[PDB]
RNA sequence: UAAAUUAUGGUCAAUUGUUAGUAUUCAUAUUAAUUUUUUUAAAUGUUUUAUCAUUUUAUAAAGGUUUAUUUUUGAAAGAUUUUUUGUAUAAAAUUUUAGGAAUAGUUAAUAAUAAUUUAUAAUUUUGAUUAGAUUGUUUUGUUAAUGCUAUUAGAUGGGUGUGGAAAAAUAAAAAAAA
RNA sequence: UAUACAAUUAUCAUAUUAAAUUGUUAAGUGUUGAUUUAACCAAUAAAAAUAUAAAUAAUUUUUAUUUGUUUUUAAACACCAUUAGGUAUAUGCAAAUAUAAAAUUAUAGUAAUUAUAAAUUAUAUUAAAAAGGUAUUGUUGCCCACCAAUUUUUAUAAUAAAAAUAACGUGCAGUAAUUAAUAUAUUUAUAAAAAUAUAUUUUUUUUUUUU
C-alpha cells in the first residue's frame, strides 16, 4: 500500500510504476527513478525507498526530468523488462533547452565522494 | 527542530495543554483547533471530564474549560495515541471491546477517543456499539 | 491476544487456503505442484490475504492500510495538488478538492 | 537482547540499530550517515567552475 | 584507569535533581523549563530562540521569571481576570448612566509589546562590564526623547483627522467598541461557553453538578419565540427540571 | 548516570501498551500479509 | 551477568582440558594465602590455547585431563574457570 | 613539488600547515562548492549599471496614459507648474514604486521647489543600501503580475538574485565575514526554490532571468549521486507544480497516453495516429541511428556482389554453434543474468566473471 | 581539530549534576591524558596526512627509518620518493624564515 | 457541538525474585533449553524384456550463495479412426558485518554481425564489487504486551547435449506394466 | 544461554534563519640621578577611545561553508630565558561540549564495577553571633605518579599499549592542603607535574542607588 497501488490496479506486484527519467544516454532507452515502501511493524511506521529501472521508449521522446508511467512486459534486453506506457509530464524547459542545441539538464557538479583530498587549483 | 525529535500533532500538543493547564489548575485554556481536535473536546465534554468548550472559528485555536472536583481536577491522566504523525495506531473492534471489560465487569470509566472512516470523532462505546474499527487519538480518565 | 493465537498451525488462527484460488482461479495450484523444482527451498508463492485488505482491488474508502496519510497519501497530495495536513477533514490526509476536481465533473 | 550480536556491550546493539531506524534513514538531505567524516574537507582545495551554457 | 575506588567515600545526599532527571533540569539555559502554555513554536522554553529571558530584573509582576508575562498568557485562573478587549462612553447609553469604565475595555493594551530583557537587549558578555558597555538596541523602549515630537509636528493634523485607514475593527460590528451595547454584561464567561441544547442552536445551556442554565437564543428578531423553538424549550425546561441532580 | 539507559518517571499505562500493537507482527501474520513462499511447517 | 568470562568455553557449559603446570597466586587483599591455579591445554579448529583456571579439584594418583566449568568471582584476579573433576 | 604534506605532531592539537601553503586567500564558493573568482562580466554589468544609477521605464508613463488619459490629461496641461493637487497617484500605487528620487518622491511633486533641492533628492545622493532597493524596485516592477504582488515566484526569483549578487561583489571586497558567507548561501538555497518553481509556472521568465542576472550556476545539480536517485526531479513533486503543464497549448496529449485495453505504448499509438513526438537528437543518436538504418542494404550488396567472403563468415558461424558453452536453451542457458543468478559458481566453477552484478539488476 | 580533546569519558557524573565533570574524575583523566601525551613527546612522534591518499591511514614519520628514534626496532616502508619528500617537509618545518607566520617551537619536534 | 434504552450482545490481554545510601534494562528467581541417560526404527539383490542389445524406473556426498533458484506436457494421468491448436524461460518487493571505496569479457542500441559494429555506456556513498559470517519470505522460546529470540533442510558450470523435464554414480521405506 | 529504553525537563565533542564587515588616533626632555621587587639581575619612557536603523517567516547547503594558533619591533608593555637574546596575539592550516543517549574501566576481548552534594570537623575585630574535608571514633586521616618482579589480553612507537599488583627507592602532586583548584591551548620535564594564554567555580563573601 503505497501511492502506486493507490492508483493502480495491478495484475502483478511491480507491474506499474510512476517515477521521473533520470538520463538518457542510451538508445531507445530511458533510465527512471521510482520509489516504493517499506514497513516497520516494530515502531509501526513506513519508509519510502528508491530504484532505478531501464524503460523502453521506442521512437525517443522522453527528454531527462520527465514524469513517466512505466510497465512490465516481454523481456527486452539483458536489464530491460520495462517499457514506457505513457510520459505524464513531459519536461517543457529541457525540450525546449534541447532545441536550442544544449543539454537537457546541466551535468551535476560533482562525482561520487572520495576519501582522498584532491588539491587542484587554477 | 530536526531529524531524530518526534514530529508532533494538534493531538499531542493538545493533551499536553490541557494536562498542564490542569497541573496549574487553571479555569480556561486556549488549544489548538483542528476537526480531530475539537471532535475529542465535544467528547471529553459529553463524558463529563471538562466543564465545558467553544470554538469561535477562530483558525489557530479555541476553548477549553477545565473542571476541579474536592480540590484536585477531574483528569487523572490524559494521554495521546502517538508521539508522532509517521505514527498511526489502528484500533480493531474487538481491542476496543477489550478494554470494556475488567475482569467480567464493563467498566467504561475510562475514555478512549478515535477518528472513524466516517470523519467522526467517537469514544471506544459507541465505536463498539456499531463494531467500527477507528484510528486512536487519545486516553483519558 | 495471547499464545495461542501465534501458532499459526491451527486452522482458527490463519487465512483459508481457498483465497489464493479466488485470485488466481480455481484449480489453479495443481498446475504449480507438478513443476520441475518445487520446495527446494520455494514454492510457487502462495498468496492469501485477507480479501478487504487487497492492494490490487481496495482503496482508502474500505481499506484502513491506504489512509494511512504521511508516506502514501501526504506524496498523493502533493502531486494532485490538493492542500493536505496532519490532521485534515478529510479522510484521507486532504483538507479540500483541487483546482482540477473543483472545476470538472468527473 | 542476545550478547553474541555485535559488540561485547549492549549499547553497541542499539548503535547498530540507530543504522536501521526507519526516521533515521538515507535520503537527499541526510546522506553519508555511515561515514560522514572521510568524505568531509575533500573538495576544500579542489576548485571547480560551475556550468554555464546560458549567458 | 584505576579500575577501582582507592577512596571509600559515601556522600549520604540524595538532591531531588540527580534522581529524578525526568521533571528537573540543572543544565544552566535549561532553566527555563517545559512550559506548554507559552505561545511559542517548541513546548521546550529553553530552545525558543525568540525571547531569551532576563533572571534579575524579571517577573516582579508574574511570579517567577520563567513564567509569560500577563498579556501573553493563554492559560487563565478562576478568579484572576483576563485580557482587556482593547478599543483603540459612547456606546453604553443604553446601561446603567453611572455605569463606569467596564474594567476590561482598555485603550493602549499590545499582546505583542517588547519587553525589555538585559541579555539580549543589553549584552555585557564582549565586555570587561565597565560602566558604559555592552551593545544595546534602543527600537524596544518608546523613546523618551524630545527629538520625536519636535521633529515631527505639523500643521496637518494627524491620522485620526485625515482617516487614512480602510478597514476599522478587524470583527467588523462590535456591540463593545464600535456599535453600541445593549443588554447585559456577562463578565464571567458563562454565556460565552455553552453547549447547543438545539439542532437550530436557538436554545443553549450550562451545566454545573447541581444546577442548571437554559439560556434563550435569539438576538436578531429580539428573542420572539418561533412555534418550533418554543415547543423545543418546554422540552428542554422540563428535561432539565425533571433532571435527577438538578 | 549520564552514561546509561534513560528511564521512565512513572510506569506505562497497560492499555495503551496493547492499544499500540494493533499493527504488530503476529496481527500481521494473522490478516495474511506476508506471502508464504516456501514449504513452511510439514 | 558478565558474558566475556566464558571466552574459552566457547558457548559449552564444560570444557576438557590436559595439565600443564600448576603454580601459586596470591589473592586480592584483604584475603591472604596461595590460591592454587592450574595452567591447562586444549584445542579447537586446530588451534592450540592454553586455558588458565582455578584448582578447587581433589588429586587421587597421578592424572592428565580435567573437566572445566565457569564460575561467580573467586579470590584470585583474573581466574575465571574452575575444575569440576580430574579424570 | 607533488601532494601537499600536513606534518602532525601528536602532542599538538592539530597539524601544521601544508607543505605547497594553499592560496594565501580562501576561495569563495557558491552554494553547491562551485568557485567563484570574481563576478561574471553579466554580473559585473549589472553593478555598474546600478551604481551609477537606475531609472523608471517610459513602459509606466505609456500605460499611465492609456489606463487613466484623464489624469495624464490634468497633468498633462499643468507641466513646469506647481501642483498642491497630486494627480499622479495612480502612476505610484506604492510607495517603493517610486524609486527615481530619494524617500520614495514622485518626479512631477518637484516642478515647484528649487533646484538645490532637485540635487538633494536626485540618485547621486542616494546611499548604497538605497541604491540596491532602487534596483530592486525596478526589476520586481518588470516580472510583478499586478501592483502589490511580492510572493509570486517571479518577484522572489529576481529579488534573491540581486541580493546574492550584492553579497557576492562584497564578499569579493572583504575576505572574512562568515556571517555574510552563510546569508548568501541561505539566499542562494531559497533563489534555487524560486528558480525551480518558476521553470513550472512559466519557463521564458525563468530563461530570461537566467540569462540577466547570470545564475545559472546555482541551478547545476549538486552532485551524481542524489542526481542518480532522481531526487533532482523530485522537487517539483514537492512543490505541487509537477501537473501543473496545461499540456495543450503544447505537446498534442493524444500521443502522449498508452492504450490501456491493447496494452500498446505511448510510442504505440503515436505510430498509429501517424505522429512523431521525438526530442532533439545530438549527433551521437543521430549518427548512431543513420549508422543503424543502413544494415540491411549493406548485408544485401554484400551477399550479392560477394557470396564466398560470406559463406567464410557463415562457415565460421554455423561451425560456432556446435561448439562452445551452451547448444540448447533451457533455464540454466537462458538466464539472462548468469553471474547474478548463479552466484554460488563464481570464485570456483565458473571463472569468467569476477562479480556478481553487472547491471541494476 | 585532528587530535582528541579528551580520552575516556570524563563527564560521567550523576544526572543534572551541574558540571560537565567532577574534580575527582577530571583529575583522574588529566592524569591519563598527561601520560599519553608525555609518551608523544619523549619518543617523538610524527604523523603525516599525504593529499591524493587514503586520509584516515596516515603514514607514521616517526617510526621512518631516516627519522627514527630507537637504533633497533624496524620502522616501517614507505614509498622513497614520498618518504624523501616526508624528510624534507619536517625538516623545512623547524626554523622561522622571516614573513612567515611564527609557529610553535620545541625540542621534541625535531 | 447532544446526550439515548427497547439495556452484561461480536465468546477471558492481564505482570508474584529478601533487596542493602543514591543514579543505570545486568550475579542468586520461573518458564524454555544444553549438562542427562538406546519404549522406533530397520537388512541387502531394484525389475521386467525380443539376448552381447532395446523398453520401464529424475533432487539427501562435499564446496558457501544476502539486488541470489526462474519454466512447458511432447512422458504418465488419458478415455477416439487419422493430420490438434495457442499460452513458458520474464520480473517486483524483503538482504547481514562498529568505526566504508571504487568495481568490470564488461551497459544500450543494431542482429539469428561485430576475438577492432556504433555510442557522451553500466554498477557504487539511497553503501557497491571483492572479503568475513550465513541454507532466503506460513514452523520456536519468553511475555499481559508493539518486542526480543529461533526454524532445519533441500537446485554448485560446461566439455556427442540423452530425456517431456538433468534432478543422472552408496546411504529407500514411493510397490515399480499377471 | 533466551526471556520488552525513552519520547514532560538527561552537559564533551555530526554545527545551521543568521547582519555583519570596513574606520590613522595617541605618545614623546629636561638634566646629573638609588626606580621596581619578598629578593636578585639587565637598564631612555610615554602612549593607540564614536555608529544605530535595515536585511521578512518556513519548506533538498551536510562531498559546501564555520567555532580565540597569524606579515611588518626599524614600536612598546607583557611573558620566556638570564649580563651575548627569544618572543611580543585572527590573510595559508584548524568541523566539533551546549548535547538523541542503552551500567564503570578498556582503540569495541583484560579488571567487576564506577560516580555522587546538603549529618559530623573551635579562633576571619558586631551594640560573644558567617564559613571548607577524597576523612568516616575522621590530618599520627587518606591518596598521587615515576622506580623491580611477576599475571593476562591484544591494533607492538625512545624502552610498545592496556588491565591485575602487596616490594625497593624518590619525593610531596591532590582533599579552598603551605604560589586555590578545574577545562582547553602552547611550552617545559627524574617523578608526581611546572610556566604562560584563555574560559570557570564541583574555591571561602564581604556588600557607594548621583556625596
Ligand atoms: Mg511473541
Ligand atoms: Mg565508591
Ligand atoms: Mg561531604
Ligand atoms: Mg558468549
Ligand atoms: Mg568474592
Ligand atoms: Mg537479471
Ligand atoms: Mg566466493
Ligand atoms: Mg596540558
Ligand atoms: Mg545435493
Ligand atoms: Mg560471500
Ligand atoms: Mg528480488
Ligand atoms: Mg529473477
Ligand atoms: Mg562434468
Ligand atoms: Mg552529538
Ligand atoms: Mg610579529
Ligand atoms: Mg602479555
Ligand atoms: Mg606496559
Ligand atoms: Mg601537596
Ligand atoms: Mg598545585
Ligand atoms: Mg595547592
Ligand atoms: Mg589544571
Ligand atoms: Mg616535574
Ligand atoms: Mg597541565
Amino acid at each position: 500500500y503505497d501511492l502506486t497501488s493507490l492508483i493502480f490496479n495491478q495484475p502483478r506486484q511491480g507491474s506499474d510504476k510512476i517515477g521521473y527519467v533520470v538520463g538518457t544516454s542510451m538508445l531507445k532507452t530511458a533510465v527512471v527513478a521510482t520509489n516504493h515502501m517499506v514497513y516497520y511493524p516494530k515502531f509501526n511506521q513506513r519508509v519510502s525507498r528508491t530504484k532505478r529501472f531501464f524503460a523502453h521508449d521506442e521512437d525517443l521522446a522522453c527528454v531527462e526530468g520527465d514524469l513517466v508511467h512505466i510497465k512490465q512486459c516481454r523481456k527486452i534486453s539483458k536489464y530491460k523488462h520495462y517499457y514506457v506506457f505513457s510520459i505524464l509530464e513531459p519536461n517543457v524547459e529541457g525540450r525546449e533547452r534541447l532545441k536550442l542545441g544544449l543539454k537537457a539538464v546541466p551535468p551535476p557538479l560533482f562525482g561520487y565522494p572520495v576519501s582522498r583530498r584532491i588539491v587542484k587549483l587554477n | 527542530r530536526r531529524r531524530e525529535e518526534n514530529l508532533y500533532t494538534p493531538i499531542y500538543d493538545f493533551c499536553h495543554r490541557i494536562r498542564e493547564a490542569t497541573e496549574q489548575r487553571k479555569r480556561f485554556v486556549v488549544v489548538p483547533s483542528t476537526i480531530e481536535t475539537r471532535g475529542c473536546a465535544r467528547v471529553m465534554h459529553d463524558h463529563g471530564l471538562v466543564a465545558g468548550f467553544r470554538d469561535f472559528h477562530n483558525d489557530r485555536a479555541f476553548a477549553v474549560e477545565l473542571k476541579y472536583f474536592q480540590g484536585d481536577s477531574t483528569i487523572n491522566v490524559i494521554e495521546p495515541c502517538s508521539y508522532d504523525g509517521r505514527t498511526e495506531f489502528e484500533w480493531s473492534p474487538k481491542m476496543m471491546r477489550r478494554l470494556l471489560n475488567t475482569h467480567g465487569i464493563h467498566n467504561r470509566l475510562v475514555v478512549y477517543i478515535c477518528r472513524t472512516a466516517d470523519n467522526r470523532i467517537i469514544d471506544h462505546i459507541h465505536a463498539v456499539k456499531e463494531n467500527i474499527g477507528g484510528r486512536g487519538l487519545m486516553m483519558v480518565h | 491476544s495471547f499464545k495461542y493465537a501465534t501458532k499459526l498451525q491451527h486452522d482458527e488462527m490463519r487465512q483459508p487456503y481457498y483465497i489464493h484460488e479466488k485470485r488466481y482461479g480455481i484449480f489453479s495450484n495443481e498446475r504449480n505442484i507438478a513443476k520441475a523444482r518445487r520446495g527446494l527451498p520455494f514454492i510457487t508463492p502462495l498468496y492469501t490475504k485477507h480479501m478487504n485488505l487487497w492492494d490490487t482491488d481496495t482503496d482508502a474508502s474500505n481499506n484502513r492500510f491506504f489512509r494511512g496519510y504521511y508516506y502514501g497519501q501526504r506524496e498523493l497530495h502533493q502531486l494532485l495538488g490538493r492542500p493536505h495536513s496532519l490532521e485534515a477533514t478529510n479522510a484521507d490526509g486532504s483538507n479540500d478538492l483541487s483546482t482540477y476536481e473543483a472545476n470538472t465533473s468527473q | 537482547i542476545a550478547h553474541w550480536y555485535c559488540g561485547h556491550k549492549f549499547r553497541h546493539r542499539f548503535m547498530r540499530d540507530k543504522r536501521f531506524h526507519p526516521s533515521l534513514q538515507a535520503s537527499h538531505d541526510a546522506r553519508n550517515r555511515f561515514s560522514k567524516r572521510r568524505h568531509f574537507k575533500t573538495n576544500r582545495w579542489n576548485y571547480q567552475q560551475a556550468y554555464r551554457d546560458m549567458p | 584507569l584505576k579500575t577501582l575506588d582507592v577512596r571509600e567515600y559515601r556522600p549520604l545526599a540524595m538532591p531531588i535533581e540527580f534522581r529524578f532527571y525526568q521533571r528537573y533540569a540543572n543544565h544552566p539555559n535549561r532553566q527555563s523549563g517545559i512550559q506548554f502554555l507559552t505561545h511559542y513554536n517548541t513546548h521546550q522554553r529553553f530552545r525558543v530562540n525568540k525571547d531569551y529571558i532576563d533572571y534579575m530584573h524579571w517577573g516582579k509582576e508574574q511570579g517567577q521569571a520563567r513564567l509569560p508575562h500577563r498579556h501573553q498568557r493563554v492559560a487563565f485562573d478562576f478568579n484572576d481576570q483576563l485580557h482587556p478587549t482593547r478599543i483603540g462612553y459612547a456606546w453604553f447609553a443604553s446601561q446603567d448612566p453611572t455605569f463606569g469604565h467596564h474594567p476590561d475595555l482598555s485603550s493602549s493594551f499590545d499582546p505583542n509589546y517588547r519587553v525589555f530583557s538585559h541579555p539580549e537587549h543589553w549584552n555585557k558578555m564582549f565586555t570587561k562590564r565597565r560602566p558604559g558597555e555592552g551593545d544595546i538596541d534602543l527600537s524596544v523602549l518608546p523613546s523618551r526623547s524630545l527629538l520625536g515630537p519636535l521633529m515631527a509636528h505639523s500643521d496637518t493634523k494627524g491620522i485620526p483627522y485625515f482617516k487614512v485607514d480602510n478597514r476599522g475593527h478587524s470583527n467588523g460590528r462590535v456591540p463593545g467598541v464600535n456599535a453600541p451595547f445593549f443588554g447585559e454584561f456577562d463578565q464571567k464567561m458563562m454565556q460565552a461557553m455553552s453547549r447547543p441544547l438545539n439542532a437550530n442552536r436557538t436554545i443553549t445551556g450550562n451545566d454545573g453538578r447541581f444546577s442548571k442554565t437554559i439560556m434563550i437564543n435569539e438576538p436578531q428578531c429580539n428573542q420572539a419565540l418561533s412555534a418550533k423553538t418554543a415547543s423545543e424549550l418546554s422540552k428542554e425546561i422540563d428535561k432539565a427540571t425533571n433532571a435527577v441532580y438538578s | 548516570h549520564r552514561s546509561g539507559k534513560a528511564r521512565a518517571f512513572v510506569f506505562r499505562d497497560p492499555s495503551l501498551r496493547m492499544m499500540r500493537a494493533g499493527s504488530g507482527y503476529q496481527q500481521l501474520r494473522r490478516m495474511g500479509m506476508p506471502m508464504q513462499v516456501g514449504m513452511g511447517w510439514r | 551477568l558478565f558474558f566475556l568470562r566464558m571466552w574459552f568455553l566457547y558457548g559449552c557449559c564444560l570444557r576438557f582440558v590436559l595439565f600443564v603446570l600448576c603454580y601459586y597466586m596470591s589473592p586480592r587483599l584483604p584475603s591472604s594465602g596461595n590460591r592454587r591455579v592450574l595452567y591447562a591445554v586444549f584445542y579447537l579448529y586446530n588451534f592450540v590455547w592454553m586455558l588458565r583456571c582455578f584448582f578447587c579439584c581433589f588429586i587421587g594418583l597421578v592424572m592428565s585431563l580435567f573437566i572445566i566449568e565457569g564460575g561467580g568471582f573467586v579470590d584470585l584476579p583474573g581466574v575465571k574457570y574452575y575444575t569440576r573433576i580430574v579424570s | 613539488e607533488h601532494p601537499a604534506i600536513w606534518l602532525w605532531y601528536p602532542w599538538r592539537m592539530n597539524p601544521e600547515p601544508p607543505t605547497p601553503h594553499m592560496p594565501q586567500r580562501r576561495a569563495l564558493k557558491n552554494v553547491h562548492g562551485a568557485v567563484f573568482n570574481d563576478l561574471t562580466p553579466v554580473q559585473k554589468k549589472r553593478q555598474e549599471q546600478m551604481l551609477y544609477g537606475v531609472n523608471i521605464p517610459e513602459t509606466r508613463q505609456m500605460k499611465f496614459e492609456e489606463q487613466h488619459p484623464l489624469l495624464a490629461g490634468a497633468l498633462r496641461k499643468l507641466e513646469g507648474q506647481p501642483k498642491g493637487f497630486p494627480f499622479w497617484y495612480r502612476k505610484y500605487p506604492t510607495r517603493r514604486h517610486a524609486y527615481e528620487y530619494r524617500f520614495s518622491i514622485p518626479v512631477e511633486m518637484l516642478d515647484g521647489y528649487n533646484d538645490d533641492v532637485k540635487k538633494a533628492l536626485s540618485k547621486g545622493m542616494m546611499s548604497i543600501q538605497e541604491k540596491q532597493f532602487a534596483q530592486e524596485a525596478m526589476y520586481m516592477e518588470r516580472y510583478a503580475e499586478h501592483d502589490f504582488d511580492t510572493t509570486s515566484p517571479a518577484v522572489l526569483a529576481v529579488k534573491r538574485a540581486l541580493k546574492c549578487r550584492v553579497l557576492r561583489n562584497h564578499l569579493l571586497t572583504n575576505p572574512h565575514n562568515n556571517i555574510i558567507k552563510t546569508v548568501l548561501a541561505n539566499t542562494e538555497r531559497k533563489l534555487n526554490h524560486a528558480l525551480r518553481r518558476l521553470r513550472k509556472v512559466d519557463f521564458k521568465k525563468y530563461w530570461e532571468i537566467i540569462r540577466d542576472h547570470d545564475v545559472q550556476d546555482i541551478l547545476q545539480p549538486p552532485n551524481l549521486v542524489t542526481y542518480r536517485q532522481g531526487s533532482y526531479w523530485k522537487y517539483d513533486w514537492n512543490a505541487g507544480l509537477a501537473i501543473s503543464t496545461n499540456l495543450a497549448d503544447v505537446m498534442d496529449p493524444r500521443g502522449l497516453n498508452g492504450c490501456v485495453e491493447t496494452g500498446r505504448s505511448r510510442s504505440e499509438v503515436a505510430r498509429d495516429l501517424g505522429l512523431s513526438y521525438t526530442r532533439p537528437l545530438h549527433e551521437n543518436e543521430k549518427k548512431q541511428l543513420s549508422h543503424q538504418a543502413v544494415y540491411y542494404e549493406r548485408l544485401a550488396k554484400f551477399k550479392m556482389e560477394q557470396p564466398e567472403a560470406a559463406r567464410a563468415m557463415e562457415r565460421e558461424r554455423f561451425v560456432r554453434k556446435f561448439s562452445g558453452m551452451f547448444v540448447k536453451m533451457d533455464i540454466r542457458s537462458g538466464a539472462p543474468d548468469f553471474p547474478s543468478t548463479y552466484r554460488r559458481l563464481l570464485g570456483t566453477k565458473v571463472v569468467r566473471w569476477a562479480s556478481k552484478r553487472h547491471g541494476p539488476n | 581539530r585532528w587530535a582528541a580533546k579528551f580520552y575516556g569519558q570524563v563527564t560521567f557524573g550523576p544526572r543534572n549534576y551541574p558540571y560537565p565533570s567532577s574534580r575527582w574524575l577530571a583529575r583522574r583523566f588529566q592524569m591519563k591524558k598527561h601520560r599519553i601525551i608525555k609518551r608523544f613527546r619523549f619518543r617523538r612522534y610524527k604523523l603525516a596526512a599525504v593529499a591524493n591518499l587514503p586520509f584516515a591511514k596516515m603514514i607514521r614519520v616517526g617510526m621512518l627509518p631516516e627519522l627514527k628514534s630507537s637504533k633497533t626496532k624496524r620502522g616501517d616502508v614507505v614509498d622513497p620518493t614520498l618518504s624523501g619528500q616526508l624528510v624534507s617537509a619536517v625538516k623545512n618545518t623547524g626554523e622561522k624564515r622571516k614573513g612567515q607566520r611564527t609557529r610553535p617551537k620545541s625540542k621534541y619536534q625535531v
